[PDB]
């Protein structure tokens, strides 16, 4: 029984492979041998555990390197002019002008400044000082070691939950409904309302004086009472400074709406109201189902009863709770599918509402972070499509699902398939023509030949919103409709005086470059969608092979006969779409970083002239933000953006190595690594050194795997590297 | 319309006609007057001016760029932007599906089906192409009795 | 290491025993084809797992069908 | 059938030496024995890369793998008219003879083999994985 | 047994290419004991590029 | 290069004027690919060596360029019937 | 600024995280 | 070359550059050397010392070190380069 030990057959493989494949099959826990449903479910909830803990293990580090070497105190002091300081530098590769240029924020060393919005975020939420950050270190270190009790105690037999524990959906969702999601938005609204509010105002509040310092000047008297708005009376003015007192108000839960007019970011106290709203309404959602005590639901009668009488969804959702709660890939694939939308809903109002203080003066921070959560957010909905299809190959039943809405996909896979196919060919030959004519016709001195399509739906729902600008003035942009009158003395003053503001990035002025990148991204939505509805509707077989289901998931191929079945598999269609997510986000965020970077510097009619046609991108943004990026170390000198210099290189090898593993395959490797066999088994002096693992070349799947990872982190690594030294460098 | 004026009074849609010509007439500095690539650009220039005297008298909207933009919401004022030329497309498009699909069912009912496209019959292929210019009333007329799709009985469908 | 698996759909063309490059498939008697005899899969062990037999095989769909499993030292084709 | 016994006595072609021959697996793992009778002196390709004067009698070769038995076994049994067979040997001393097993080639039927790693059913009858969860039987070995 | 030689038959197996599709009959095995006896040539090639395969008479229907 | 280059032109003084033997045709705005190449003329400027390569040979006149072009139309008859 | 005392405290409790970490990972092994 | 009495020599088994030479210094020579290198014999012990005497080896003169022997501990010597937007 050789590593790895939880399958038999790998370990009786005498190649490289063994190693290679223990590491990639080491958490699918449901391929072992001699495995169960018990330590199925036990082995994954302490990983749960094992998760929760390096996360808050991360974050404890995350606040450990500001409080020790970063300057929150004095980004405190002045969040305008001082660059935020992730952590110090310890590199025995430096040369003097290496520590002498890394040496900013006013540190007494080489720092690495943070473009995470960490900093803006503890101090909206009340961290002021290092001590704060440092004992909320060693509360979240605290936290994560609970969390590793918690998980060793729960593979002890003594405490060892069994499967009906785990299949418990209605008492799950109760308790995640009522607690994860209520009781901590509750809690939250606690410390919004009771230290971040305080300190926004300028007064102190900590654990030491926590039932001291009374929140409101009449504190939850009008609370019981039923006249809430006393919570809403006095509340912050415009000439409120953030941190100080003069100017502020007493109201603890507003509903002011826009931006504070200070930092161009929402309101602490919209904020606290937003989270006593999120957790009211979780709390009382949380009561829906049936656990213990007789009233609730069962959500397998709910699924049940959902059928529709004229036969058009066939049984309905009959038979499909034990569909989900039988199968943790379903499970898997609906809170990815679920997380990818919500990551995608953080990116997109982080940036025009921002919710943290000074975070929108901070330019590359909030490229970042959009950048962040839309491709951290491209490979959760990607993994929510690849789980679908590992549910049809190893978890859908037929014989259960039979003739509801989940066994319909199967029924008529091709017309989805064929009409996502459809819209992505309309969606490419329309953006792609559209965008070679603009460019055909700025190349032949032409502009006005151009087709340019003003985004009107979207801009009327812009002027929906009150957007003033395009003048359609139907409703929130005129006076006479219902909607405005019943916002006009609620939220829309603050919304307004948001959204007709142009220096913000709450609902841009889009146009036609808008209209066509809008079409881009819709390519690669349709695109990706298309390969991976693809993938997880043809995982159990398809024409082509009818089996697909009894060779696994992640398979190589089926041989050259039958024409060739290369990539048949549906991981390969899931391989295929990463590039695909890849092409997308980077469209998305191609789009969100030029967008902003001519907002960020005032020249918007760069954008609105240079991006409907593929030269201006190519030019515009691609050339003319590197011109401070590649510059970053030269012949003549090395400036404080040659790790992004290097990390930008770094990325062009990576993605260029994925592609020796993406075109040349595997025989030609194997026929090399034959010969360096040979040759290492009859040199003299180096003979006498052996392998107990034969050499042999990457397995099929795992080139596929080695090439997506290397054009992944080539591919992240470029933009993070173009992206924060694009606009770190040239602040604007 | 969505904060675009029209090209007829637009200072930036004249003002790139002014740059235009400009850019035009210095290329006419470096040539004899009556000489044939002075005559190409003396052209060229009344191309150019023919064309901004087209997009401002359409009734076309410019933006902050100069430039004239489309409304394809299907606006009483902007038909001739997309709406007239997407049913004048649609009518030639589906001219080239519809005797496409009429082709390949007079070949399937053949002798050698499959010689009959990678050598198409022109006399069988020239009596239908006349026959796509009434195509809507034939595509839907063949849609109401049913011979425009085929039963998932007769289509091959491959396993779940 | 791989599994070869032969089924009742097989005709006794005998042309994946005939693309076989490490001996594994035979043909033995058998009552269910005109031809009276199927193939069978012995030497399972001694399987590369290259599907030539599946490239040969004319049945719709395939009576042979390897299953890529457990990968040894036979399977895997090497000489050192 | 009485398998043939490797005699250890008749000689090799006449091979110049290659470099695609036996490496360590020979000496710690297996190597692979074929033996065939000739008509005459001929020349062959041989299946670790070269030519060989194969000899007028019985000829005895060293191959490494399986598959260049085969390989080398199917070239002989085209191009030339001549019976084969090869054998496994192991570095402890036995020699595992291994094909024609019983002594007539896989591709024509005898009466002696048994049907092993034969299904009854076809492969849409082969049973969904969904309801093989965790169990040593799969899909297609019931 | 069989439907009749020469007869246009429909393919009911799943795992098929020609599924749902129109084939001509060109024998019938009628000894006992052979599971697929209907050969069915078919006007469309598979992947493999072939058009002749055995059916049972359960997994045809005369169209 | 008998017809749709400048080569006289360049041949009068090289140094100044740039090769060109593409004359595009002004359809669809291509026309400002006839650039100023030089010597009164519009067209693609050529990068094949064509032009150096006749001056080489001593071809002073595009009529000559017109004779190796039927020639060598003769002579691809010539491969033909071949 | 935090002090000196305060990093030993950290280091010590990232310890004893990093033997609950080296706990629970002998446990999923078993 | 197939024998069935030496299987080893038939199969590539060769000591190909070896010597059966039993010795070729002195005695003076050999008790030198496995004095001194005779607490560096058993793996699991040499494993052992390596790994604690290189940890304290590279933390030695990573914190010993001067200005001078390397620069990541000269720390900067000229003013701090401003940012753009006054960062
Ligand atoms: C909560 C999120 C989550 C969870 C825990 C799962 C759970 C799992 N996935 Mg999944 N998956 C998800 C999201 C996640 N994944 C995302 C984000 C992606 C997109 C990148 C995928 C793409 C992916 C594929 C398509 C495969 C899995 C598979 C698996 C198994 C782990 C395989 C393993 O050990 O990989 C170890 C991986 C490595 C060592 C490579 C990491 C190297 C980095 C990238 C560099 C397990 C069932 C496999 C499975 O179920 O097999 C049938 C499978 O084939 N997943
Ligand atoms: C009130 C009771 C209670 C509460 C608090 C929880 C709490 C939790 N359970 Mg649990 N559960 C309960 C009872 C409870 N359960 C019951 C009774 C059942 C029995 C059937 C279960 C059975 C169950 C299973 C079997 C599993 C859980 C798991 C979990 C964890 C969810 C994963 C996680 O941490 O994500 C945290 C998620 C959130 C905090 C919600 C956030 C929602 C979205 C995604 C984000 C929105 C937040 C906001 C926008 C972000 C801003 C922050 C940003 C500034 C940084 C969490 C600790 C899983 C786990 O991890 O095990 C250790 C697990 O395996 N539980
Ligand atoms: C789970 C959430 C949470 C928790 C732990 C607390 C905890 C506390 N709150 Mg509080 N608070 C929260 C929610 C939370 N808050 C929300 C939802 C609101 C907004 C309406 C406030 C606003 C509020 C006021 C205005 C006051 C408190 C006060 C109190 C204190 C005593 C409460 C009491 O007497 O009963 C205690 C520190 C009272 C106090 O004395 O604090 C110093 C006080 O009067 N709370
Ligand atoms: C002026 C330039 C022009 C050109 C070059 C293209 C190019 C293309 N279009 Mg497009 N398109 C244009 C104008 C243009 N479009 C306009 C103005 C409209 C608005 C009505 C559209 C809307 C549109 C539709 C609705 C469709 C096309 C389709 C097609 C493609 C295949 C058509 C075909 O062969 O019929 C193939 C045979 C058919 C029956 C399809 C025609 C659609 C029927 C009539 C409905 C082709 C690449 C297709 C496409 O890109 O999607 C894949 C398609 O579905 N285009
Ligand atoms: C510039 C590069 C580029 C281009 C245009 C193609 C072309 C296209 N991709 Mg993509 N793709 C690419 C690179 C690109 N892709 C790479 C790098 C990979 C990663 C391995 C893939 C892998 C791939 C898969 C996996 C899928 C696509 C599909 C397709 C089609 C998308 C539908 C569409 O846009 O039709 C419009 C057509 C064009 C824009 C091509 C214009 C060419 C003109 C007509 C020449 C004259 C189309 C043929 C999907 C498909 O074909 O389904 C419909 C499909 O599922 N792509
Ligand atoms: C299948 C093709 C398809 C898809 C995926 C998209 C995708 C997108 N378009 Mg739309 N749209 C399309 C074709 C399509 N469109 C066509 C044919 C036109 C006429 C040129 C428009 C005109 C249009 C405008 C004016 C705007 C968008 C916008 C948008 C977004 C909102 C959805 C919407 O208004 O669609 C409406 C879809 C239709 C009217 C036609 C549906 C497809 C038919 C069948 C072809 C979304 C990103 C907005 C945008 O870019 O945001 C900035 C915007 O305001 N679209
Ligand atoms: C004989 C005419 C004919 C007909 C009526 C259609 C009609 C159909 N095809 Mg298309 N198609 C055809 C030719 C035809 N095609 C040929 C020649 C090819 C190879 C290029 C394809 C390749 C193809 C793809 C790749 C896709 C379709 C799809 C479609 C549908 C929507 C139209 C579309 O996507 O734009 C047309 C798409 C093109 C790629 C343009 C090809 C049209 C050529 C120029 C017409 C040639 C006809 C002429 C007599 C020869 C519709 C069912 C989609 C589908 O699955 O259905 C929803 C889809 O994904 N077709
Ligand atoms: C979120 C992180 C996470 C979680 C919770 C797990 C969880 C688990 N993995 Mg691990 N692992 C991860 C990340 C993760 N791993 C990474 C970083 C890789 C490399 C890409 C691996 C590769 C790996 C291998 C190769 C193996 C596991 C195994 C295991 C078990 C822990 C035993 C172990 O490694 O000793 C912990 C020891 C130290 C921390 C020292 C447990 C089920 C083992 C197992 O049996 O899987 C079921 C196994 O053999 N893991
Ligand atoms: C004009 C009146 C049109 C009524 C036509 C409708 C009709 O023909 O009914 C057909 C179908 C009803 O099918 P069911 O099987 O649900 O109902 C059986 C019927 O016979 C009613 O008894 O309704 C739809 O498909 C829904 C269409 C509205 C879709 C609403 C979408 C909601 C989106 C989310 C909000
Ligand atoms: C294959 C498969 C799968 C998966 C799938 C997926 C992954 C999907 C996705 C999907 C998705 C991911 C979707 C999403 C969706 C969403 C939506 C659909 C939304 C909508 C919204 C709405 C409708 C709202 C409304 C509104 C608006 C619009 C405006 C105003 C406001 C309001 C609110 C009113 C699973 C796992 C199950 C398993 C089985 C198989
Ligand atoms: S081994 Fe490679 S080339 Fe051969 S069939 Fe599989 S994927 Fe295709
Ligand atoms: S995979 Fe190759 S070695 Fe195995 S049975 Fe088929 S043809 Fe023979
Ligand atoms: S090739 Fe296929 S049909 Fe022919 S004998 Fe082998 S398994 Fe049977």
């Amino acid at each position: 029984s050789r590593f790895p030990k939880f399958s038999r057959g790998l370990s009786q493989d005498p190649t490289t492979r063994r190693i290679w494949f223990g590491i990639a099959t080491a958490h699918d826990f449901e391929s072992h041998d001699d495995m169960t449903e018990e330590r199925l479910y036990q082995k994954i909830f302490a990983s749960h555990f094992g998760q929760l803990a390096i996360i808050f293990l991360w974050t404890s580090g995350n606040l450990f390197h500001v409080a020790w070497q970063g300057n929150f105190e004095a980004w405190g002091q002045d969040p305008l002019h001082v660059r935020p300081i992730a952590h110090a530098i310890w590199d025995p590769h430096f040369g003097q002008p290496a520590v002498e240029a890394f040496t900013r924020g006013g540190a007494s060393g080489p720092v690495n400044i943070a473009y995470s919005g960490v900093y803006q975020w503890w101090y909206t939420i009340g961290l002021r000082t290092n001590q704060d950050l440092y004992g909320g270190s060693i509360f979240l270190l605290f936290v994560s070691a609970l969390f590793l009790i918690a998980g060793w105690l729960h593979l002890q037999p003594k405490w060892k939950p069994s499967v009906s524990w785990f299949k418990n959906a209605e008492s799950r969702l109760n308790h995640h409904l009522s607690g994860l999601f209520g009781v901590s938005s509750l809690a939250w609204t606690g410390h919004l309302v009771h230290v971040a509010i305080p300190e926004s105002r300028g007064e102190h509040v900590r654990w030491n004086n926590l039932l001291t310092a009374l929140p409101h000047p009449q504190g939850l008297g009008p609370f019981f009472a039923g006249q809430w708005n006393v919570y809403a009376q006095n509340p912050d003015s415009n000439s409120h400074l953030f941190g100080t007192s003069e100017g502020a108000g007493t109201a603890i839960l507003t509903f002011l709406g826009g931006f504070h007019p200070q930092t161009q970011s929402l309101w602490l106290t919209d904020m606290a109201h937003h989270h006593l709203a999120i957790a009211v309404i979780f709390i009382i959602a949380g009561h829906m189902y049936r656990t213990n005590f007789g009233i609730g639901h069962s959500m397998k009668e709910i699924l049940e009863a959902h059928t529709p009488p004229g036969g058009r969804l066939g049984r309905g959702h009959k038979g499909l709770y034990d569909t989900i709660n039988n199968s943790l890939h379903f499970q898997l694939g609906l809170a990815l599918a679920s997380l990818g939308v919500i990551t995608s809903l953080v990116a997109q109002h982080m940036y025009s509402l921002p919710p943290y203080a000074f975070l929108a003066q901070d330019f590359t921070t909030q490229a970042a972070l959009y950048t962040h959560h839309q491709y951290i957010a491209g490979f959760i909905m990607t993994g929510a499509f690849a789980h679908g299809a590992i549910f049809f190959i190893r978890d859908y039943n037929p014989e259960q699902n039979k003739d509801n809405v989940l066994a319909r996909m199967l029924e008529h896979k091709e017309a989805i398939i064929s009409h996502l196919s459809w819209a992505s060919l309309f969606l490419g030959f329309h953006t792609l023509g559209l965008y070679v004519h603009n460019d055909v016709m700025l190349a032949f001195g032409t502009p006005e030949k151009q087709i340019l399509i003003e985004p009107v739906f979207a801009q009327w729902i812009q002027s929906a919103h009150g957007k003033a600008l395009y003048g359609f003035d139907v409703l929130l942009s005129s006076a006479d409709s219902p909607a405005f009158n019943a916002g006009q003395t609620l939220w829309l003053p603050g919304w307004l005086d948001a959204i007709n503001n142009n220096s913000n990035s709450l609902f841009l002025t889009i146009g036609p470059g808008d209209f066509l990148v809008h079409h881009a991204i819709a390519l690669g939505l349709h695109t990706t969608t298309l390969i991976l509805v693809k993938g997880a509707l043809d995982a159990r077989g398809s024409k082509l092979m009818p089996d697909k289901k009894e060779f696994g998931y992640s398979f190589p191929c089926d041989g050259p006969g039958r024409g060739g079945t290369c990539d048949i598999s549906a991981w390969d269609a899931f391989y295929l779409a990463v590039f695909w997510m890849l092409n997308t986000i980077g469209w998305v965020t191609f789009y969100w970083h030029w967008k902003h970077i001519t907002l960020w510097q005032g020249n918007v009619a760069q954008f609105n002239e240079s991006s409907t046609y593929l030269m201006g991108w190519l030019r515009d943004y691609l050339w003319l933000n590197s011109s401070q990026l590649i510059n970053g170390y030269n012949p003549f000198g090395m400036n404080s953006l040659s790790v992004w210099a290097w990390m930008f290189l770094f990325g062009h090898l990576v993605w260029a190595t994925g592609f020796m593993f993406l075109i040349s395959w595997r025989g030609y490797w194997q026929e090399l690594i034959e010969t360096l066999a040979w040759a290492h088994e009859r040199t003299p002096l180096a003979n006498l050194v052996r392998w107990k693992d034969k050499p042999v070349a990457l397995s099929i799947v795992q080139a596929r795997l080695v090439g997506l990872a290397h054009f992944s982190v080539g591919y992240i690594f470029t933009y993070a590297a173009f992206l924060i030294a694009s606009t770190s460098g040239k602040f604007g | 319309v969505a904060g675009l004026t029209p090209c007829k009074e637009s200072k930036g849609f004249a003002k790139r006609q002014k740059q235009e010509i400009k850019k035009l007439e210095g290329r006419l500095k470096l040539y004899a007057p009556d000489s044939a690539p002075a005559l190409a650009i003396n052209a060229t220039i009344e191309k150019t001016k023919r064309r901004f005297e087209f997009y401002g008298n359409q009734g076309l909207l410019c933006g902050t760029d100069g430039l004239p933009h489309l409304i394809v919401d299907g606006d009483q004022a902007h038909l001739g932007e997309f709406v007239y030329p997407g049913l004048v497309f649609l009518y030639i498009a589906g001219w080239i599906g519809w005797v496409g699909r009429a082709y390949l069912i007079d070949v399937r009912t053949s002798k050698k089906p499959t010689e009959k496209e990678i050598i198409i019959d022109v006399p069988l292929a020239l009596r239908i192409m006349s026959k796509g210019l009434t195509w809507p009333v034939a595509a839907i007329g063949e849609l109401r009795s049913g011979k425009l799709v085929e039963k998932s009985s007769n289509i091959t469908v491959s396993p779940r | 290491a791989h599994s070869v698996k032969i089924y009742d759909t097989c005709i006794g063309c005998t042309q994946c025993v005939r693309a076989c490059p490490t001996d594994v498939l035979e043909m033995v008697p058998w009552d269910g084809c005109k031809a009276s005899q199927i193939a069978s899969a012995p030497r399972t062990e001694d399987c590369v797992g290259c599907k030539r037999c599946e490239s040969a095989c004319p049945t719709d769909f395939l009576s042979v069908r390897v299953y890529l499993g457990a990968e040894t030292t036979r399977s895997m084709g090497l000489a050192y | 059938f009485t398998p043939p016994t490797l005699n250890a006595d008749t000689p090799a072609p006449i091979f110049g030496g290659s470099t695609g021959g036996l490496l360590r697996k020979a000496q710690v793992e297996e190597f692979y024995v074929i033996t065939w009778e000739s008509p005459k002196e001929q020349i062959f390709e041989m299946p670790t890369g070269g030519a060989a004067i194969m000899r007028s009698g019985p000829n005895l070769l060293k191959l490494a793998r399986k598959e260049q038995c085969l390989a080398l076994g199917a070239r002989l049994r085209t191009k030339f008219k001549i019976q084969y067979q090869f054998y496994r040997v192991f570095p402890n001393g036995e020699v595992q003879y291994l094909h024609p097993k019983d002594g007539v080639y896989p591709e024509k039927v005898n009466a002696g083999r048994t049907a092993v790693g034969v299904n009854n059913r076809s492969i849409g009858q082969n049973a969904n994985p969904a309801e093989l969860k965790f169990a040593h039987k799969q899909a297609y070995d019931l | 047994i069989g439907p009749k030689r020469g007869s246009i038959v429909k393919v009911l197996r799943r795992e098929s290419y020609w599924f749902n599709d129109t084939g001509k009959v060109v024998a019938v095995d009628q000894a006992p004991g052979v599971r697929y006896p209907v050969v069915v040539r078919f006007d469309k090639v598979n992947y493999a590029g072939v058009s002749t395969n055995n059916y049972s008479p359960d997994e045809l229907e005369q169209s | 290069g008998a017809r749709f280059s400048n080569y006289e032109a360049w041949l009068s003084d090289p140094t100044h004027i740039k090769p060109s033997a593409q004359v595009v045709w002004p359809i669809v705005g291509q026309k400002i690919l006839n650039g100023d190449v030089g010597g009164g003329f519009q067209g693609i400027q050529i990068t094949s060596g064509f032009f150096q390569l006749w001056r080489a040979s001593g071809i002073t006149s595009e009529l000559q360029l017109y004779t190796t072009a039927i020639g060598g139309l003769i002579f691809a008859a010539l491969m033909l019937f071949a | 600024s935090i002090s000196d005392s305060q990093i030993i405290v950290a280091l010590v409790s990232a310890f004893i995280t990093g033997i609950l970490a080296l706990r629970l990972g002998k446990s999923l092994y078993q | 070359y197939f024998d069935l009495g030496e299987i080893d020599n038939t199969t590539g088994n060769w000591d190909l550059y070896g010597n059966d030479d039993p010795n070729r210094y002195n005695g003076f020579q050999n008790k030198f050397f496995e004095t001194f290198a005779g607490a560096f014999t058993k793996r699991g012990l040499l494993l052992k010392f390596l790994v604690l005497g290189g940890a304290t080896t590279i933390g030695y003169l990573g914190s010993t070190s001067s200005g001078d022997l390397l620069a990541i501990k000269n720390g900067p010597k000229q003013a701090p380069i401003m940012g753009p937007r006054g960062r």
